[PDB]
């Protein structure tokens, strides 16, 4: 919780940032789809 | 004793200057115990 920490913290605000971003993808491509 | 102001001035002035260099000295050497009590919270948090 030194160091590894920090490798898994640094990853994990990216792990989020990728999913912050299929999020707003989904959102914007359900209505992108349409009919 | 009681009934040279150069050196009153001069330390005073070198005492004052001596003490507020120690106030920095607090602050630097050190109030890290803000920082540290951040440490005395996370790096505990292993446990």
């Amino acid at each position: 919780l030194s160091q590894a920490n920090v490798k898994l913290l640094a990853e994990n605000s990216s792990y989020l940032e990728k999913l912050r971003k299929t999020e707003e993808i989904l959102e914007e491509y359900e209505r992108r789809f349409q009919i | 004793t009681r009934l040279v102001k150069l050196v009153q001035d001069y330390n005073y002035m070198q005492q004052n200057d001596k003490i507020k260099l120690l106030n920095h000295q607090i602050d630097y050497l050190n109030k890290e115990n803000t920082e540290m009590d951040s440490i005395l919270r996370s790096k505990p948090y292993i446990a």
